RNA sequence: UAUGCGCAUAACGCCACAGAG
């Protein structure tokens, strides 16, 4: 929650000792995903009402 | 039998050591707890009872420099038994100073 | 601090006369089974929920 | 119980030398914890341990009739007008100290006299175990009943939830492994 | 803000979609059962028909257990308090026509 | 809750 | 049903004062002043006297061998 | 040295929002010196202060002059020469915010700093200049002393 | 600052109110709340009596039910001296001259035949109608009997009202006394209450004259305060606050709680010893001192063996 | 009946001796914890473990 | 009552409720250095509370960082009518404000919002943080040093 | 409530009977229990009651 | 199936009351 990304943002360190997956070979590749949010986000503002 | 554990810690300094006393409860935990904190080279101490269908307590004596944590614990015991000694010796006198002075005092 | 109908009973299409003074984008209802025969069954699954 | 509608499981048989002291000499025999009067509002049960000391203490034997205490003749004054004169607190509370510190506690403890009663649900009378024994001729399952030492039941209810778990072979356990696991014979064809 | 943190902005957006992606349901989890139990338990705090009058200008609706039924196990075509609910428009003429 | 005998 | 023997908080021997304690309220005393002249003083002791009801004696009543 | 601050203050107020915790007087102060103002939550059995006192607030690092050795352990067998020995009420606390005012104009004249002295809370605002010792998580020794005039 | 042994006996010291049989208030000066709380735990719990432990009924037709009759017997005090018996051993169903005694009650309620005169009250119609302890006869087993003199072993109170009969009904058994803390069970515990409490300090903050010394003097316990006529007008002033009982009423009067301090004399304790009559209540003390010695000295025995 | 219990931790249950000496468990023997169950066979039904 | 301000212990009081909170800790005790050095060593009794936690965190774990409220509100301690001070924000400096810094609990009370069954509290975020097993030991640690 | 049911034991010949051994007559009671005599069959004890939280078995309605 | 020592004994439902959480 938004609320709870301070939280989040804090204890940092913590919680990547946690999730040694930042820099593995099969996940960590966000190019499939991010590039589909770049298309949405242009899409989006082409048409700024839907 | 045996009615006193040591349990060293993981590490093998023996300035970390946990005294388990069986048959034993508040009455010398507590007593010595306050004997052993006056010593000046102890970090921490501090007993607890495990559980109450249990019948003895765990006692934690930290040192800080080279010496173990054994000399706090048998120092602290002399200390109690000495000063047990003297409020045995304070109290009988006193109580013969008691028996006599009532007993001439009606006389 | 908009204005608001409330009928005590239930007839979606007759509301639909009066569309220039009734939101009628937000209207809204109890009744799950009119909603599901005057909006499509995918607006009354969100009447449920 | 009390008398207030305040029943109780026994938890503890604690120690009287681990039992707080008051000043009096006197230990308590029943410890009670506070958190069970403010959903429940029974206040007299503390006008009755607070009469009750009273009572003890004077040698008396107090009324405790319902509404013969107005709001102008309260009763909380008049047993503390007791007391007082007895030469304790007006508010019930004495000096307890600490049976396993030593130490006097540093709040002011509420003592009295109340007058328990001893219901006849006892746990004697109520546990049960069973690890295998007589079964339903009927179903092969476990029959029902401490008396006749037979089985509980893992309802609809329990294998609904322990379905949420997840845990598959925890049911499998509990509904067939320790009911009735029977091996039949079927013509394959 | 002061005494900053040695945290970046990407490898917080890696931090938060990395949790995202942790925090999906496991295939095996009967969410049905946890949806069953959900609306069900809380149903044993809902009291039965308290009966607010609320005056004569305001409206009343079915509470708790009876209106859950009804959704739920009943389904039915006439529920015991029909209800519509329409905003009206901020025209001027529509709040002479209203 | 006396004068104690022995003194100090 | 009998006077117990000990007080039950603390460990005050009780049950040897029923009969003073009836002789002291028979000599026309207080309840309160009866268990004064009985050394009662805490009130833990005092209510184990104080609110003793003898059912032995009524209990005796139905005494069998009745000869 | 390791002195991070050190003034001369003037106890202005006492509780003004009128919480009164057991123990302890929140103490409004305001600074001779500087344009500093203090708000102190002290421990009022062992250590009383009235309205008007005059006291020297000192904050420091270390409480030894030979080196910032900065230990943090707590040996009361140590009886070598500290900063504490010339004061009289002596606190150790860790700094859990600092902030400010700025718009592109960094530490502009305003700079709060507040320390936590085990739950006796402070803060310690005024001119950046005065500020600088202090950052987040760092822990400091408060040392004040009574003037006697 | 280290245990200074020589500071303690400078500043430690006892002194004794009362004592006379099976009570003893004194004080303890100067000695810390774990130590002091450590005595009355040890005169609590932990310092040995006789007690009866298994009774051997034949006969019982009495309506005092017999498990009944056993716990009663058991809870009442023997007078001997338990230093002179040691424990009975984990199993050991037949104690010897060492460990155990020996107590037989046999009583038999008869009618009283003559001088009854058609009476009503039981004490002239019935004969033992009322078991008391006097009827316990002990019974030397072993050598006890030149061990111990005629009349040192009984029970300490003869009239602790056992059990109360009708003719016909009879009492017939055999009771065994055993050693044992009050740890185990509250039967064996040689007190009747042990306890302490710190000594009141009440201090004046500000002269109090006139009507108030005399609501000063009754908001306390009788004889803390006393007020005088030194002018004519009332002064009060704090006598003996020893006797202060601490209802702290003084906190109700709103004039008068500003004048008046109470707290607690720290590492001042006024000790009761309240002895049920084993033993008396100063070598109960001093007994109970011994033991926390002995407590110390098996943990030194066993670091010993140890290294 | 359950009665409270904060000396276990918050993941344990108090079983009484009543109890943990009637519930088995079919504990298989392997030469690995062969000793453990030998004992526990000499000690028997009747006493824990 | 022993995480508000104003709550203080001697060196004696302090290791004994941090030991009868930590009930058999493998390893060395780690302690905090007193709140108060002089007139006399005083710990706080948010110093209990956080050489417990700081206690039992896992050995190669940095302890968590928090910031939440508390159940009982800041007007709950109000006695007199509050004076308002100009350049002062009083919920800046108030026993609503939960801050934890590296295990340390530095401000707020600790009641039922933390270790309560409230979310957002300490346990719930050492639930989130560290497993379930440590949330467990929270709960546990943190029961027995409030009955001591 | 375990209390005293009666005072017939041996003449009585029923399935269960619970009987508690020294019960007492209650300090404070209302005129009630004197007008019919309720202290011929009393089902309680008086007891020194503490109302304290410091064992930590008492939380949850246990004592 | 249980108890006792392969042997001997005992091998349950339906209503209605009462109660516990
Ligand atoms: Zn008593």
């Amino acid at each position: 929650q938004p609320k709870q990304f301070p939280f989040l943002a804090s204890n940092y360190e913590v919680i990547m000792k946690s999730q040694h997956l930042h820099e593995v070979l099969s996940r960590a590749d966000p190019k499939k995903a991010l590039h589909h949010f770049r298309a949405i986000k242009k899409w989006q503002s082409k048409h700024p009402n839907t | 039998k045996t009615a006193l554990e040591m349990v060293q810690a993981a590490g093998t300094d023996r300035h970390c050591v946990t005294f388990v006393l069986h048959e034993e409860d508040h009455t010398l935990g507590n007593s010595l707890r306050y004997m052993i904190m006056k010593n000046p080279e102890v970090e921490f101490c501090g007993y607890t009872t495990t559980h109450p269908s249990e019948s003895k307590i765990n006692l934690r004596i930290q040192t800080r420099g080279t010496l173990p944590a054994v000399e706090p614990f048998q120092r602290g015991l002399n200390e109690l038994m000495n000063v047990c000694q003297h409020v045995l010796d304070k109290f009988e006198a006193s109580i013969k100073d008691y028996k006599d002075q009532k007993a001439s005092r009606n006389e | 601090k908009e204005l608001v109908l409330n009928t005590e009973g239930i007839n979606l299409p007759e509301l639909f006369k009066y569309a220039e003074v009734l939101d009628l984008r937000r209207l809204y209802s109890n009744d799950i089974h009119a909603i599901a025969n005057t909006y499509g069954i995918e607006a009354a699954l969100r009447v449920i929920e | 119980a009390s008398r207030h509608g305040q029943k109780g499981i026994l938890s503890r048989l604690w120690p009287a030398e681990d039992m707080p002291f008051t000043e009096s000499g006197m230990v308590p025999d029943i410890l009670f914890n506070p958190h069970g009067f403010p959903s429940r509002m029974t206040i007299g049960m503390l006008i009755e341990s607070m009469a009750g000391k009273s009572a003890a203490l004077h040698g008396l034997c107090h009324d405790a009739t319902p509404f013969i205490f107005s709001e102008e003749n309260s009763a909380l004054e008049y047993f503390g007008e007791m007391l007082k004169a007895a030469g304790y607190n007006f508010y019930g509370t004495e000096r307890l100290y600490s049976g396993i510190s030593g130490l006097e506690l540093e709040a002011d403890i509420f003592i009295g006299v109340v007058y328990y009663q001893r219901l006849r649900h006892m746990v004697s009378d109520k546990f049960q175990v069973r690890t295998t024994g007589a079964r339903d001729r009927v179903t092969n399952q476990p029959i029902g009943g401490r008396n006749v030492q037979g089985g509980i039941r893992f309802g609809e209810m329990e294998r609904d939830a322990l379905l949420a778990h997840g845990t598959s072979f925890l049911l499998h356990d509990r509904l067939f492994n320790c009911s009735d696991r029977s091996v039949a014979h079927v013509c394959v064809k | 803000s002061y005494e900053k943190s040695e945290l970046s902005l990407d490898r917080l957006r890696t931090l938060l979609q990395l949790k995202w992606q942790r925090s999906l349901c496991e295939p095996g989890e009967a969410v049905g059962l946890l949806a069953a139990q959900s609306i069900g338990e809380p149903s044993t705090q809902m009291t039965l028909n308290t009966f607010h009058f609320a005056g004569r200008g305001e409206m009343n609706v079915t509470l708790g257990i009876p209106r859950l039924r009804e959704i739920l196990m009943v389904a039915s075509a006439n529920i015991k308090t029909p209800m519509m609910s329409v905003p009206v428009l901020n025209t001027k003429k529509a709040l002479k026509r209203v | 809750g006396n004068p104690p005998v022995t003194g100090p | 049903m009998i006077i117990p023997v000990r007080c039950f908080t603390c460990g005050k021997i009780v049950g040897n004062k029923w009969e003073a304690y009836l002789g002291l309220l028979q000599a026309e005393y207080t309840e309160g002043d009866a268990l004064d002249a009985l050394g009662l003083k805490r009130y833990c002791c005092r209510r184990m006297l104080l609110a003793h009801v003898d059912l032995i004696e009524k209990l005796l009543n139905y005494a069998p061998l009745e000869k | 040295a390791g002195i991070l601050f050190e003034d001369i203050f003037d106890v202005k107020d006492i509780d003004p929002e009128g919480k009164k915790f057991d123990r302890v007087s929140r103490l409004h102060c305001e600074s001779e010196s500087f344009k500093m103002d203090l708000i102190l939550d002290v421990n009022i059995q062992i250590y009383p202060v009235d309205l008007g006192d005059k006291f020297r607030l000192v904050i420091a690092s270390t409480l030894y002059e030979d080196g910032t050795l900065d230990d943090g352990e707590y040996n009361p067998t140590d009886d070598r020469p500290s900063r504490a020995d010339q004061f009289e009420y002596v606190m150790y606390g860790k700094v859990y915010r600092i902030e400010g005012d700025e718009t592109s104009t960094e530490a502009a004249t305003r700079l709060s700093a507040y320390v936590s002295y085990g739950g006796l809370l402070m803060r310690l605002q005024g001119d950046a200049n005065n500020l600088h010792g202090f950052e987040v998580d760092s822990r400091v020794y408060l040392l004040m002393k009574k003037l006697a005039f | 600052d280290a245990w200074d042994q020589d500071r303690f006996e400078k500043n430690f010291r006892v002194d004794v109110v009362h004592m006379d049989e099976n009570s003893l208030e004194f004080d303890m000066v100067g000695i810390d709340a774990a130590i002091a709380n450590a005595f009355r735990r040890i005169l609590l719990a932990e310092v040995p009596t006789m007690a009866v432990e298994k009774v051997l009924v034949y006969n019982n037709t009495s309506i005092v039910q017999d498990e009944i009759l056993a716990h009663r017997l058991g809870l009442i005090p023997i007078h001997a001296d338990p230093r002179l018996f040691e424990y009975r051993n984990q199993g050991d169903e037949e104690g010897t001259e060492i460990d155990t005694l020996q107590f037989r009650l046999q009583v038999r309620c008869t009618r009283n035949p003559h001088a009854a005169k058609d009476s009503s009250d039981p004490n002239e119609l019935y004969v033992n109608h009322k078991v008391y302890t006097r009827h316990m006869t002990w019974i030397p087993l072993g050598n006890q009997a030149d061990l111990f003199p005629e009349g040192t072993i009984r029970p300490v109170h003869d009239d602790i009202l056992i059990a109360q009969l009708r003719p016909g009904q009879e009492i017939d058994l055999l009771m065994h006394c055993v050693k044992g803390i009050g740890k185990d069970h509250a039967k064996f515990s040689p007190v009747a209450t042990a306890s302490y409490r710190l000594l009141p300090d009440i201090t004046l903050l500000e002269p109090v004259e006139g009507e108030a010394a005399e609501e000063l003097s009754r908001c306390f316990s009788p004889g803390v305060i006393e007020v005088q006529e030194v002018q004519g007008k009332k002064v009060a002033r704090v006598a003996n606050p020893r006797l202060d009982t601490f209802s702290r009423e003084i906190f109700r009067n709103e004039k008068l709680k500003k004048v008046v301090r109470l707290a607690r004399v720290r590492d001042h304790y006024i000790f009761s010893v309240e002895s049920t009559g084993v033993l008396p209540p100063d070598v109960l003390v001093s007994e109970a001192i011994k033991v926390l010695m002995g407590k110390c000295r098996r943990f030194l025995d066993e670091l010993d063996a140890v290294q | 009946v359950i009665c409270p219990d904060m000396y276990i931790n918050t993941n344990e249950i108090g079983i009484p001796m009543v109890f943990a000496t009637k519930l088995t468990y079919p504990q298989p023997v392997t030469p690995w914890n062969v000793q453990e169950l030998r004992q526990a066979v000499i000690n028997g039904p009747n006493v824990h473990p | 009552s022993m995480t508000t301000r104003g709550c203080f212990f001697t060196r004696e009081h302090y290791m004994e409720l941090v030991y009868r909170g930590l009930t058999d800790k493998v390893g060395r005790v780690k302690l905090l250095s007193p709140s108060i050095l002089k007139p006399f060593p005083l710990w706080t009794g948010k110093q209990v509370v956080s050489t417990l936690l700081i206690n039992i965190i896992p050995e190669d774990h940095i302890p968590l960082n928090l910031s939440g409220k508390a159940k009982i509100t800041g007007k709950a301690w109000v006695k007199e009518t509050p004076r308002s001070v100009p350049g002062f924000n009083p919920d800046s400096m108030c026993e609503s404000q939960v801050i934890i810094r590296e295990g340390e609990l530095l401000c707020g009370v600790l009641d039922k919002a933390h270790y309560g069954s409230s979310a957002y509290g300490l346990v719930h975020c050492c639930y989130e943080i560290y497993g379930g097993e440590t949330s467990g030991k929270v709960l546990t640690c943190l029961a027995r040093l409030f009955t001591a | 409530t375990m209390g005293f049911p009666l005072l017939t034991y041996q003449d009585r010949s029923d399935n269960k009977l619970y009987r508690l051994q020294t019960p007492q007559s209650p300090l404070v009671r209302p005129s009630m229990y004197d007008y019919y005599d309720m202290d011929n069959y009393p089902i309680g004890t008086n007891a020194i009651v503490a109302v304290i939280s410091y064992t930590g078995y008492d939380m949850e309605d246990a004592m």
